[PDB]
């Protein structure tokens, strides 16, 4: 263990994929929830922006 | 990012004055301190251009 | 937040509202504060938080 | 780049003193002032590499 002598570096050892092969460190058979943005984030922005107009 | 890196440490080295630092210290005299013996820490004390906030 | 949005959405909408920055703070960066991030607030529930759940 | 910033500022600070040393200062403590307590403003004081002529 010795310092990156004072200048930083990024590298990754361990990574998921080498090119267009699988790195065989981590694993992919696992389903995540996805959540995005729906209408009502749209309507938040849009109260936003009204909001600016109706201060200026 | 490496570059303002170097940036910094070439303008440190070639204004002396930055470098200058009145945080505070510790010197310790003995045998195997910092001095040999205590004129000698109190010469190098006389000697700092800035003085530290408190010896 | 597919249909409807979460709780954690508005708490931080509001929080923006009130005018504070997780990451820049007081000119020095961090990505994960702990101590000014939205999350890390929320959990414990400051007063900013609270106020905000009383309007 | 805090540790960066953190250099930064230290020779900003430390070339500002040197270089107001002749000059004399004024600083207001108070709700718009320089600083906010003085205690603030002391601690800034105390900070100065090299005094200037009058504070």
């Amino acid at each position: 263990m010795y310092i990156n002598n004072g200048r930083i570096n990024y590298n990754n050892e361990y990574g998921y994929r080498r090119g267009i092969y699988r790195e065989p460190f981590y694993s992919d058979n696992a389903d995540y929830n996805t959540n995005s943005k729906s209408y009502y984030d749209y309507l938040a922005r849009f109260n936003g922006f009204i909001f600016e107009l109706c201060d200026f | 990012v490496n570059g303002l890196a170097d940036d910094i440490q070439k303008m440190k080295d070639t204004y002396e004055a930055l470098t200058l630092s009145n945080t505070d210290v510790t010197y310790t005299v003995g045998q195997k301190g910092d001095f040999d013996t205590l004129n000698h820490c109190f010469e190098h004390i006389e000697d700092l251009i800035v003085q530290p906030k408190s010896i | 937040s597919k249909h409807t949005t979460t709780l954690y959405e508005i708490i931080e909408s509001e929080l923006q509202r009130l005018g504070l920055n997780e990451f820049v703070n007081n000119d020095r960066i961090h990505f994960n504060d702990s101590k000014h991030a939205f999350m890390q607030k929320m959990l414990y529930f400051d007063d900013d938080v609270k106020q905000i759940v009383d309007h």
